[PDB]
DNA sequence: GCCGCCCTGGAGAATCCCGGTGCCGAGGCCGCTCAATTGGTCGTAGACAGCTCTAGCAACCGCTTAAACGCACGTACGCGCTGTCCCCCGCGTTTTAACCGCCAAGGGGATTACTTCCTAGTCTCCAGGCACGTGTCAGATATATACATCC
């Protein structure tokens, strides 16, 4: 849907083009392979006790995952280089407010700089990786800051055998790099430093490439080693599976009561 | 409806009023009615598209993709035109 | 006798001027380096001469006739004045996006050098298309002569 006339014809061929109001959630859903995973991790954390940031590298995904919570009806905030700094304030209070119903704070990642309080979430979805880390890291640190309460989950979304597969890939190289030259020079193990220097390079030189939705976890250069697997994610799901029958007689409900309120 | 098109149409009507007020200005004009400046604008976009077409037709004979200065100024010295300052 | 108030003098600090020294713009100098110069050779473009035939030119003629010119009249239109109303201009206030400064990677395109081969220039020979002139032929046009008819 980033794409100009590209709904109508996923409505047309799908949806017979009547857009009533519950086919243009199924087009939302089921054009993109990440909105099916996004759907799903969406209702498991809406079931539990969780709220979840989400960041993107476009302003324009940022408004068609608005646009996805606003006919799924899920209480949102939303903050990109469009928002002024008082609504940014206002935004930022009210989703960490004790008091707050909203579920999802949507975020263009490069935005807001690194003073942003994010306390109160607990899930992060990195929904488009950058090619700069530190960018995702600043990312996750939103959440992940001192005194946090929650153990907080970070969910990266990467479409398959696709160009997001070297973005990953350079920046797995680049936190190799960081780890490298930083990470090692910060503030009898200098004879293993020839052989574990040696270790991290041949991870550089080989690609990552060769209960999954889980809120849950259970010697630091095995730590490292962690958050550069790849979890395979297969929904296999058909059109008429999603919205279901708690959700389709409240769709219909409120679109029948609209004709009657007019409005 | 947050979603909307990338593509822009109204680009014409970025050649704003005071920006026709000024360049009537230039030309040593003291009033300006209403209905100069759609007029202005249909005029600047039919002498653009004539220079425009001459000058990708010269960027599609070298089997360049890229429009550069010279062709553009081919393109305004054939109808008769010529403009100094960009040609050395 | 003791304490409080008014008048006047010399020493400490701020500012202007000058000299020594370091930095920006431009010009002299040096080094590469490729294109202008010099020298020689040769082919041909053009100058020159000559003959023939046609157009132009100065100054005059004569005839025709249609265009130009002069004049009178009249009336339509250019122009000036006045009203009116409406729309554009000036100004104050609020918004907003242009502008500048930033990633982030990748492709397009300008050069430098190199290789290769296809195609266009050049040369020779030849033939047919183009330019010019003419015999001939079918369509168009005008009248000669015979038949029906009105007065």
């Amino acid at each position: 849907y980033l794409f100009d006339n590209a709904e109508e014809r996923v409505l047309q061929k799908f949806g017979d083009g009547k857009m009533t109001r519950e086919n243009v959630l199924r087009g939302l859903i089921m054009s993109s392979g990440k909105m099916v995973l996004l759907d799903q991790l969406l209702t498991r954390l809406k079931k539990d006790g969780h709220r979840v940031l989400i960041f993107s590298q476009m302003v324009r995904m940022l408004d068609i995952l608005g646009d996805y919570l606003s006919i799924k009806g899920i209480n949102f905030q939303r903050l990109d280089g469009t928002v002024p700094s008082a609504q940014r304030r206002i935004s930022i209070d009210h989703f960490n407010s004790p008091d707050s119903n909203d579920f999802v704070f949507l975020l263009s990642t490069r935005a807001g700089g690194l003073g942003i309080n994010l306390m109160t979430a607990d899930t992060v979805v990195i929904f488009d990786s950058d090619w700069n880390p530190q960018a995702d890291l600043q990312a996750m640190a939103r959440a992940h800051r001192i005194g946090q309460k929650n153990h907080v989950m970070v969910y990266r979304l990467v479409s398959k055998d696709t160009v997001e597969e070297e973005v990953l890939e350079r920046a797995r190289k680049k936190m190799i790099l960081e780890y490298a030259i930083i990470s090692l020079g910060v503030t009898k193990k200098n004879e293993p430093n020839a052989g574990e220097l040696s270790a991290i390079l041949k991870f550089g030189a080989g690609n990552m490439f060769t209960d999954v939705l889980n809120h849950a976890e259970d010697l630091g250069g095995e730590e490292f080693l962690k958050q550069f697997e790849v979890t395979d994610y297969k929904a296999d799901i058909d059109w008429d599976d999603i919205i279901p029958e708690e959700e389709l007689k409240k769709l219909q409900d409120e679109e029948q009561k609209r004709k009657d309120e007019e409005y | 409806a947050k979603r909307h098109r990338k593509v822009l149409r109204d680009n014409i009507q970025g050649i704003t009023k005071p920006a026709i007020r000024r360049l009537a200005r230039r030309g040593g004009v003291k009033r300006i009615s209403g209905l100069i400046y759609e007029e202005t604008r249909g005029v600047l976009k039919v002498f653009l598209e004539n220079v425009i077409r001459d000058a990708v037709t010269y960027t599609e004979h070298a089997k360049r993709k890229t429009v550069t200065a010279m062709d553009v100024v081919y393109a305004l010295k054939r109808q008769g035109r010529t403009l100094y300052g960009f040609g050395g």
